[PDB]
RNA sequence: UGGAGGACCGUAAACGGUAUUGAUCUGCAAAUCAUUCGUGUGACCUGCGUCUCGUAGUGAAAUGCUAAUCUAACCCGGCA
RNA sequence: GUGAGACUCCCUGCCGCCGAAGGGGCCAGGUUUCCUCGGCAAUGUUCGUCAGCCGAGGGUUAGUCGGUCCUAAGACGUACCGUAAUUCGAGUACGCCGAAAGGGAAACAGGUUAAUAUUCCUGUACCAUUUAGCGUUUAGUCUGACGUCUCAGGGCAAGCCGAGCGGCGUCGUCGCGCCGUCUAAGCAGCGAACCCCGUGGAGAGCCGUAAUGGCGAGAAGCGGGCGAAUCUGUAAUGGCACAAGUCGGCUUCACCCCGGGACCCGUGAAAAGGACAGCUAAAUGUCCGUACCGAGAACUGACACAGGUGCCCCUAGCUGAAAAGGCUAAGGCGUGUCGGAGUAAUUCAGUUAAGGGAAUUCGGCAAAUUAGCUCCGUAACUUCGGGAUAAGGAGUGCCUGCUGUGUAGACAGCAGGUCGCAGUGACCAGGGGGCUCUAACUGUCUAAUACCAACAUAGGAGAUUGCAAACCCGUAAGGGCUAG
């Protein structure tokens, strides 16, 4: 239970919005041209830079 | 610069609709005091205290208890939440 | 117990901070300096010309 | 009245608590500033041997509270007391 | 929710009582230096405690004035006696008591 | 460049020889009084202080001004301090030295008039007041020298409280390694000779040996000034 | 009776790292594991905080340590 | 059972691992890993329908817990001054920061969810500030607020025993074994030591403690005041299958209160806050954290890493000195995430080995021996402290019946009988001694080939310096040593 302040958290929760798929229509419209970008991760690997 | 989003609802957030609170997504720049003016501006219930958090998603959710029986109804069928 | 993986354990603390000015995690926790922008220390910006190369 | 001096063991006194280490030199020194601290001194104010050490150079009258500062071991030094009686001899001759 | 199947103690109390009454306690069954399965200090508080409320309760019921009850006290603190009986039979043999 | 001696480390100011200046109960100066001014004052208890390991007094004098001061022997609780050229020739009394009659012990010795004390100030050390003139008074100080001093420099009577200090043998690295933890000093110190020589002048070597003269010019530079500064002599007295 | 000690024995508490020159040596591990060992009321061990640094710091002194780097670190630049 | 597909996922039973850590609580750190649903192309040392994975959705509620406030070591800012100059530099003056383990105003019990709970709900409380009514300062003190070692007295969680009561287990014979028999803060009351006050009159000495001690500079004794933990009463209706729900005793740490003593060439923090003039009413009490892991899979070491961070703080029954080791609860698990098979050599780690007993080897390297406790007894040498557990020996189980000390727990001891190859029956647990070299000793050391005789040490000696000093840092301002 690290203790963060509003901005850590605030920075946390956008950190964790960031880690999700690319939706299924943006990829039907690219022409499955765009199916990732950069800011997948997960949680047990490199840490973020974050705090 | 209004502080009410707009009531959140989900399975828990309407487990409180019998218990007469109602909870919102608000700014999280406000505080509790905004909230409670707020509210009482949009709707002219009063409100007995605030119960406020934020959430994971980079959000804040307010549980506003009114003082007055049925308000919380009263404006869930106003926004038509019911 | 080694210099190598056995006292690598132990960093569960930090020595630099997200930077205000340049949002950089180089803000030093102790001198109160961002190591890459200078906050804390100058109102400028710190760039030097040996972070590039002379331009001949 | 007091501890069993063995048939071999006054030698070591209160250096007993050392062992066999530091030497019999620095281990008579010791015990023989033991000897004198730990002594009786008579205040000089009640006249009772009451005067014990309460710190590095503080010494205090048990019954009258006659706290006063003195030597770090010893309470009254021959220094001070040639100082007090030649300041006695100057009182009195004159 | 399934019973607890604590450790059962039939077997733990029958043991304890023929320890308390003396048994199953030999030079084979101590293992412990003598000083942790009795320290000294809690003896002679023990011994001493008993000693000077002997003497106490003779004082106070006149049996012992105050003459003799002073040299009974510093010899307790001696370790003169070693138990309250010691301490009544050389009462009764030096007779120490006021018997009128 | 080889390594900088310890020496020029401690001249730096780096934390490993700079002294606990908390741990200290209170700087030890004499009250400020004016010119032709004086004040009374009683002693409220003795201390004890970490800076010294001798007893210092407590004194709360007749304008309020509670000031710590160095205890000389003797001094007790209760006891009447007293400051100016009026006051009384007494133990534990701060006066002039000019009107100390000679033969006398003093302590706290002033440099200047109105300094606070800089001499004769260790653990049972004490100054004996020689000779008396008119600009000037000889103290023979517990170096041994013949100093000449201004005949208002106040000094308090008697000999520093807590003699003796010295004479109990340390007999235990962790007792001295005690009293260096409330001290500047480092503790312990390595021996030159064991040092490499980019450390020190005198190190380096198959064997422990110096190689040059201990014995070093009062010229030399700092770095070099090691071993036996700038000796009128060496060795044992023959 | 008393409860002193850089006292003693002692743990897979903690710290250290003797010997097996065992295991492993494209390993669990860029030095760890097993058994065997040293200290374990103090010059003790340790959390967190803070300070001392590159011809400088720190070092109970091995040229040891200063981020897997040390008889002068690392990053960039002089440098093609 | 589910599933198309099962050693591998789910339930039941059986058999097991940890059980002073592999359980419980949380710091730093992680950052959604938490919870529900749906999948198995990749991740998982196999497969997998499972999952810390993939996809979707949901989850963190505070006046009372923390931060916040205070100051510590020590930073940072402005001004002055210095500097060719600064974003650079010591000091001074004024500020401001600096602890989620220091100080600190106050909340507990039960319920509720899939995941939140001293936060939400029920009950019963308490603290602060401001406003108003009723009057006052005692205002300078006390507390906050202090090290190490040792110990007395009191209380209490946990633990244990006996009677009754209610369920479960066992039931070849017996009548035992296990679980439960509950009750918070708040409010009201008593108050042990210490201290103080009024009397008192103690020496061919008396009163005390575990111990030190106390006393005409006034002891014992008698009164009074100040004064703890806990306990009692209420909270009394909450939960318990609304099943009992009532009682006695022992012990009590490592937890709390209180007091004594010893040690220091160690003297063991400061400030905010709090008490002494408060009582009643009302309103207000913003902001941040709160999920989950906290580690043989949620941190760090490239990893689901045998390391490290954390063994940081707690941990029940028996044996036993014990938190050692062994066996079991609770709790967590069969994931220190490949299985079948029983057929060679060889290999890692173990068990046993006739007769000999170091003949092996650079060398008793490795392995073996001994081992707990009580009692007898214990040499050279020595700094008189030691060597010392020296060495060398005896006893030890179980059952029957007792004794002594203690208030008691418990401890110590005795008589007789009896079994075995063996009674510290397992676990646990020194082999011993002699003569030299070297260093006095405890300590420190090449993290990752050197734990040494090297380094340090106390002890001894020498040198500089009287303070605007000696020695040293800086270009300077000015500094370390030096609150000397
Ligand atoms: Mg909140
Ligand atoms: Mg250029
Ligand atoms: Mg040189
Ligand atoms: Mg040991
Ligand atoms: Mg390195
Ligand atoms: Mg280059
Ligand atoms: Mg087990
Ligand atoms: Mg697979
Ligand atoms: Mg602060
Ligand atoms: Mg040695
Ligand atoms: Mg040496
Ligand atoms: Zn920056
Ligand atoms: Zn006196």
């Amino acid at each position: 239970m690290s203790h963060n302040m509003k901005g850590q958290k605030k920075r946390l929760a956008k950190a964790h919005k960031q880690n999700t798929r690319v939706p299924v229509w943006v990829i039907v419209k690219t022409n499955r041209k765009v199916v990732s970008h950069p800011r997948r991760r997960h949680w047990r690997r490199r840490s973020l830079d974050v705090k | 610069m209004s502080s009410i989003n707009y009531p959140f609802v989900t399975e828990k957030a309407m487990m409180l609709l019998d218990e007469n609170k109602l909870q919102f997504i608000v700014d999280t720049r406000s505080n509790k005091k905004q909230i409670l003016e707020d509210v009482e501006k949009m709707y002219g219930f009063k409100v007995k205290s605030v119960r406020t958090m934020t959430t994971m998603k980079g959000m804040k959710k307010a549980v506003l208890a009114f003082e007055e029986p049925e308000a919380a109804h009263e404006i869930a069928t106003r926004i038509g939440l019911m | 117990m080694s210099k190598g993986t056995s006292s690598m354990g132990k960093r569960q603390k930090r020595t630099h901070a997200k930077c205000r000015r340049c949002g950089s995690v180089s803000f030093n926790v102790h001198t109160k300096q961002c190591t890459s922008c200078g906050f804390g220390k100058t109102s400028r910006m710190r760039t030097y010309k040996w972070q590039a190369k002379c331009k001949y | 009245m007091a501890k069993k001096f063995t048939k071999k063991g006054r030698i070591s006194r209160s250096a007993g608590r050392f062992g066999p280490r530091y030497g019999r030199k620095d281990r008579k020194l010791v015990a023989d500033l033991e000897e004198r601290m730990r002594a009786p001194h008579v205040c000089t104010k009640c006249a009772r041997p009451t005067v014990e050490r309460i710190g590095t150079g503080i010494w205090k009258c048990s019954k009258c509270g006659h706290t006063f500062a003195g030597g770090t071991y010893i309470p009254y030094t021959s220094v001070g007391q040639t100082l007090l009686r030649t300041m006695k001899n100057i009182a009195e001759a004159k | 929710a399934k019973p607890v199947k604590g450790v059962s103690r039939g077997r733990a109390r029958a043991l304890a009582a023929k320890r308390k009454y003396g048994h199953c306690k030999g030079h084979g069954s101590r293992k412990g230096k003598k000083g942790a399965r009795t320290p000294k200090k809690e003896q002679w508080i023990k011994k001493i405690r008993a000693l000077r409320r002997r003497l106490k309760e003779l004082r106070a019921d006149g049996a012992l004035d105050k003459s003799v009850y002073c040299r009974l006290y510093r010899k307790a603190k001696g370790g003169e006696y070693r138990s309250v009986s010691h301490l009544n039979s050389h009462l009764e043999s030096e007779k120490l008591l006021k018997k009128e | 460049m080889g390594k900088r001696l310890i020496s020029q480390n401690r001249g730096r100011g780096t934390p490993t020889y700079r002294a606990p200046s908390h741990k200290y109960k209170a700087d030890l100066r004499h009250p400020r009084v004016d010119e032709n001014s004086s004040l009374r004052g009683e002693v409220v208890g003795i201390e004890h202080d970490p800076a010294r390991s001798a007893p210092i007094a407590k004194v709360a004098f007749e304008n309020g001004e509670e000031l710590f001061l160095l205890a000389s022997e003797g001094i007790a609780v209760g006891n009447i301090i007293e400051c100016g050229d009026d006051a009384e020739v007494k133990p534990g009394n701060i006066v002039p030295i000019g009107n100390v009659p000679e033969g006398f012990f003093i302590c706290n010795v002033e440099s200047k008039p109105n300094d606070g004390g800089k001499f004769v100030r260790s653990s049972g050390v004490y100054a004996t007041v020689v000779t008396h003139e008119a600009t000037r008074t000889a103290v023979s100080m517990p170096s041994g020298n013949i100093k000449w001093l201004n005949p208002k420099c106040r000094a308090v009577v008697g000999i520093v409280a807590g003699s003796g200090r010295v004479d109990r043998p340390w007999l235990k690295a962790g007792k001295k390694y005690h009293k260096m933890k409330t001290r500047a000093a480092k503790y312990p110190r390595v021996s030159a000779v064991a040092m490499n020589p980019r450390d020190h002048p005198f190190g380096g070597g198959a064997w422990k040996h110096p190689g040059k003269p201990t014995t070093v010019s009062r010229n030399a530079p700092p770095g070099r000034k090691v071993g036996l500064i700038a000796a009128r002599r060496t060795g044992m007295k023959r």
